[PDB]
């Protein structure tokens, strides 16, 4: 009963803890690249005038 | 500035100034912040018909400050002093509807839920400016221009039916349906569930009645002791001065309303608190 | 617009058929049923007339009540209970024969609910026979061990009926609260009075006058 | 499936009348918007009238309008179109076209069959240049309609749509707004366009691709079909 | 044995907090300190829906950026047109208890779920020109939380019975299903590529699993509450998990923990859905207490409010294209803000 649960545990836990990891500023930096990158074509924090606006 | 006519002008003043804002808000927030149910319904035509009242209120600033003798056209007179009594009876006949409408949700709950949406509140509302409109043809049609003076005042079965049929329809089936139906609401509402109430429906109740039959009454005493009392006489001179004090007291009424009807509404209170 | 005023004539449409139908679902008194496992739902439910929830629509006295037994989701009340706010009223089942601590639990629990501050509980109250056989057997005070008092049926009933409408807190509900034997076909005639008091109750607060 | 079976067509006397009625079966006729468009035995196709899902809006043609009258029976799944003082030039094969419309429906897509009926300034001038095309399977073959007024409307969709009548057959849905294919034709048909001048292109004409080709505009009622390009073997 | 399984997780456990933690060497908020704010962004209400008269629980958008459906509790679920405030469908729903709803990303299809257990699909180009249930897909001994398509075929769906299914809407079998989950999974997002999908169960976890191989890759446990909403950033590598904890936070697939929280004091609300700008720079959050705020998801302060909605905000969605952003309610209002 509890044996299975606790053998698919362990296994579960022993497969989620071999896998590798980045540094968490690679991360943010890449997050901050895609951002940055991306931002012209982001209709929200740039306002688009009416005319090119499908919601005027 | 006569004690008569300056005591008008200070209450017309101050219901203009009490109710303009009042008005207004309430039905903004009953026509766009808040939704449409049912009983939205009476409260935003009521407050169209009140609003309809405060907006013909500097009409009658004018007519008493210049003593009658209008200086507008023929179809000014025919028009104002008759959207006037269709926005006064208007905003009676809604208040009687609201009533009802309080009676019939409480001794007939099986019936107000199957038959009783948004579209027959709209239906009544409907039907009540039709009637309302019906019943000012008299004072569209009877209006005459006389001069009778240096200046051109306006004025007028012609007089007597009119003034028969307005006190009814307008103070005896809407005071007696609005009594009727509060106090038997309150009687209901001693049964059980309600003994915990029955102490601020009561209260709620009183104090519409109260406001109702105090800003109404004088209007339609005066109206008909006008008949029975002859002009050129004291008896008569005190009651052509006081008529500005009851039109204004009748137009106090429209600005009371939304106070007493959509405010007391505590979501709409709310949402008219998050609006402003 | 030069064939959108086609598209604008379907949107007109649909929303016409999306009021009507509006209008034609508002007029159903829609009706919660909670209750311990094993506490007489069923038998209520199979005797008023007609897996996850199991909606019993039916019409007594011109009111199509929607009695949604919803004791076949077997996971987190929390996470689906406020989508049965504005019902009209919480029907609860009580075994009195069996079980009474997680009745009690479970109607503190429903009956403070943030959402269910205003609806009101119809408390039903099986198994009155069980009941009372059970008292004739054993004594009421296995359950409660704070209970001191008579040992007959009526008090132990009035006892229990205490402890339950004792839970609530808010003075804008109330709890209809009844006996049944489930060899009865008085069940339904309950429901439909305490469902015609509250629609009253609610109609008053709704028009501002409660 | 979805069929439209219509008939009430036969030799009538001019001067006389006659109602034409169509059974639909297969789909939901009431959400549907029903034409009529008929076609005289050596001309091209002419729309004839139109009632809208609800029967709320129903225009006629220059032709039509005041004798004929377009009427539909939702319960009974039937499109009626009441004709009154037929003349000599109403003669013709009146066909059956449903027209759902909302954003990127298929109007036009399916066709009826048909009932020969052997009788005894302003609007959009949309004209073929060529009439007929000698063509050889596996070639690619391009057919143009040009249009009097631009097509291309504010919103950014341009109103042409393209009908294949194959020989014997009920004209076929093929291209819709002049870009867009309709479901179930092979995607060797294409469509493209400016405005004003349309072209139809056609890669690996195969056998069952011969046939008469029609341009029609939807831009405004009534609608305007071409003169029909011929494409034969 | 079983102490031993217990010791053997618990120190398995403590070498994966050791190997976050250990990864941890700058947070999100000391690399974006150094750019400059987006600002206060005014958005205002360009159209408003006002089809349903329930509680709207779900809403999703169509992959052209233009329709969208909504499902609410009135037991519809319209289609709406963004760009004409126009409706083209208004599917009647069997069971009327629906708390989600999916637009198929070719727009052929809808998927809706609820209390009835069973994800009901839709078929919207239909030969016959009604919209007909193609499949009913009955797997699930719980609530359907969640359904998003994979394609025309496949849809993963999130159920209250603690388990995450992959259908296959042609044979309506369970291709596969995932467990693992404590607690009811109340929120999925398929990632980009949709070969991946995390989902927010309500025991304060979110687990990431991938569709094809079937089984979780890796858990994030930072919140104290039930996860109401959960949401992939555009990139793929990185998902905003919105809980009852009145807190958002953003977590990095590859750093494999948080990046940052979006807290304010003032606020107390629960969040019930997340959502991105088309950049990722914005973090639109949906509350309990009837506004949306527009989170700066890498400054973590607000940079707006989408006030207007006179009940919580059960839904939020950024069209595919980033000109639009929706939100629907409990008072039955679809917004449409720019």
């Amino acid at each position: 009963a509890s044996i299975a649960q606790a053998r698919k545990l362990v296994e579960q836990l022993k497969m989620e803890a071999n896998i590798d990891r980045i540094k968490v500023s690679k991360a943010a930096a890449d997050l901050m690249a895609y951002c940055e990158a991306h931002a012209k074509e982001d209709p929200l924090l740039t306002p688009v005038p009416a005319s090119e606006n499908p919601f005027r | 500035n006569e004690p008569p006519v300056i005591l008008s002008m200070v209450i017309l003043s101050l219901t203009f100034l009490l109710g303009l804002p009042g008005n207004g808000l309430v039905l903004w927030v009953a026509g766009l912040k808040m939704q449409r149910t049912v009983n939205t319904i009476w409260f935003l035509h009521l407050t169209l018909a009140d609003l309809l009242c405060c907006l013909s209120l500097p009409f009658s600033l004018a007519h008493l400050a210049l003593q009658g003798q209008w200086p507008y056209g023929r179809f000014l007179c025919k028009l104002i002093p008759s959207i006037i009594v269709l926005n006064m009876f208007a905003s009676v006949f809604l208040l009687t509807a609201i009533s009802l409408d309080r009676c019939l949700v409480v001794f007939k709950p099986i019936w107000c839920q199957n038959h009783r949406n948004v579209g027959m509140a709209c239906s009544i509302c409907g039907c009540i400016w039709v009637v309302a409109f019906v019943m000012c043809i008299p004072v569209f049609v009877y209006r005459e221009i006389f001069t009778t003076d240096n200046h051109n005042r306006c004025g007028y079965t012609p007089l007597v039916a009119i003034t028969i049929t307005r006190l009814v329809v307008g103070f005896l089936l809407p005071s007696v349906i609005m009594i009727a139906c509060y106090s038997f609401i309150v009687f209901r509402m001693q049964r059980g569930r309600f003994a915990k109430s029955q102490s601020k429906t009561f209260r709620v109740a009183v104090v519409v009645v109260a406001v109702f039959l105090v800003c109404w009454t004088p209007y339609h005493i005066f109206g008909v002791l006008s008949l029975l009392t002859d002009p050129e006489t004291p008896l008569g001179k005190t009651l052509m001065s006081w008529d500005h004090v009851c039109i204004a007291l009748a137009s106090a009424n429209s600005c009371f309303n939304p106070f007493l009807y959509a405010l007391l509404g505590k979501d709409f209170r709310k949402k008219a608190r998050q609006s402003i | 617009s030069a064939e959108e005023r086609a598209a604008l004539e379907r949107s007109k449409a649909i929303e016409k058929n999306l009021k009507e139908d509006g209008i034609s679902a508002a007029k159903d008194v829609k009706l919660l049923l909670l209750g311990a496992d094993n506490s007489g739902k069923s038998t209520i439910v199979k005797q008023m007339k007609i897996t996850g929830i199991v909606e019993t629509h039916f019409t007594f006295k011109n009111l199509h009540f929607r009695l949604f037994d919803v004791g076949g989701q077997r996971s987190e009340r929390k996470k689906w209970i406020h989508c049965f706010e504005d019902v009209t009223a919480i029907i609860f089942c009580v075994d009195l024969s069996d079980r009474m601590h997680e009745s009690l639990m479970l109607f503190d629990s429903i009956c403070n609910n943030k959402f269910f501050i205003d609806t009101s509980i119809i408390l039903f109250l099986n198994k009155k026979d069980l009941f009372g056989e059970k008292i004739k057997k054993s004594p009421l005070t296995i359950c409660f061990p704070e209970y001191t008092g008579p040992n007959t049926y009526e008090d132990a009933a009035a006892y229990i009926q205490a402890q339950f409408e004792s839970k609530n807190r808010s003075p804008n509900k109330e709890i209809y609260c009844h006996m049944t034997c489930a060899t009865d076909t008085n069940n339904a005639q309950v429901i439909f009075d305490a469902v015609t008091d509250i629609i009253i109750a609610n109609n008053l607060r709704g028009c501002g006058l409660y | 499936d979805v069929q439209l079976v219509e008939s009430g067509g036969g030799l009538v006397q001019p001067g006389g009348s006659r109602k034409l009625s169509c059974s639909a079966s297969g789909f939901a006729f009431s959400s549907f918007g029903m034409h009529w468009v008929r076609q005289a035995p050596e001309k091209g196709l002419e729309w004839v009238a139109y009632i809208s899902s609800g029967s709320g809006t129903i225009y006629y043609a220059d032709t039509v309008k005041g004798r004929f009258t377009i009427s539909r029976d939702d319960p009974k799944n039937t499109l009626f179109l009441q004709m009154t003082s037929l003349r000599s030039e109403d003669t013709a094969m009146y066909y059956c076209v449903r027209s759902i419309y909302y954003y990127g429906s298929s109007p036009f897509d399916f066709w009826g069959q048909g009932t020969t009926l052997t009788v005894s300034g302003s609007d959009i001038v949309m004209t073929q240049a060529t009439s007929s095309v000698p063509v050889t399977p596996g070639e690619s073959v391009s057919i143009s309609c040009r249009s009097s007024k631009s097509l291309l409307h504010s919103n950014g969709n341009t109103y042409l749509y393209w009908f294949l009548q194959r020989p014997g057959q009920s004209p076929q849905l093929l291209i819709y707004r002049m870009s867009n294919l309709a479901s179930g034709v092979p995607d060797r048909f294409s469509g493209s366009g400016s405005g004003t001048a349309f072209t139809l292109t056609i890669s690996r004409l195969e056998a069952e691709d011969v046939g008469v080709y029609y341009c029609m505009q939807h831009l405004e009622y009534p609608l305007t079909f071409g003169a029909g390009t011929k494409l034969e073997l | 044995e079983l102490d031993q399984l217990r010791q053997e997780a618990e120190q398995l456990k403590n070498q994966i907090r050791d190997a976050r933690k250990a990864c941890a060497d700058a947070t999100l908020s000391q690399i974006t300190n150094n750019i400059d704010p987006v600002g206060r962004i005014q958005m205002r209400t360009r159209r408003t829906l006002r089809g349903h008269l329930a509680k709207i629980y779900a809403m999703h958008w169509g992959t052209d950026s233009r329709l969208l459906v909504s499902a609410s509790q009135d037991g519809k679920l319209i289609i709406w047109d963004s760009y004409t405030t126009n409706k083209v469908h208004a599917i009647p729903l069997r069971s009327s208890w629906v708390m989600t709803c999916a637009y198929a990303p070719s727009g052929n299809y809808v998927a809706c779920g609820g209390l009835d257990n069973i994800c009901s699909i839709y078929n919207l180009k239909t030969r016959e020109g009604n919209v007909r249930v193609s499949r009913e897909l009955a797997g699930h001994t719980g609530y359907l939380s969640c359904c998003r398509f994979l394609d025309d075929n496949q849809i993963v769906t999130s159920s209250g019975d603690t388990t995450c299914a992959l259908w296959d809407i042609e044979t309506g079998q369970q291709t596969t299903t995932f467990t693992g989950h404590t607690g009811d999974v109340m929120s999925l997002s398929l990632a980009p590529d949709t070969r991946l999908f995390v989902s927010g169960a309500c025991d304060a976890s979110a687990k990431l699993w991938d569709v094809r191989e079937g089984m979780c890759r890796q858990t994030f446990t930072g919140h104290e509450s039930d996860i109401n909403a959960i949401c992939f950033f555009p990139n793929g590598n990185a998902f905003a998990t919105g809980s009852d904890d009145a807190t958002c936070r953003l977590f990095d697939l590859r750093a494999d923990q948080e990046l940052m929280t979006y807290s304010h004091d003032n606020i107390i609300c629960g969040i019930t859905s997340v959502s991105f700008s088309k950049s990722g720079r914005l973090l639109l959050a949906g509350y309990d207490d009837f506004n949306c705020n527009v989170w700066d998801a890498l400054k973590a302060d607000r940079a707006g409010v989408l006030a207007g909605h006179d009940n919580r905000v059960s839904c939020l969605g950024v069209t595919d294209d980033g000109m639009a952003v929706a939100t629907g309610s409990w008072d039955s209002f679809l917004k449409i803000w720019n």
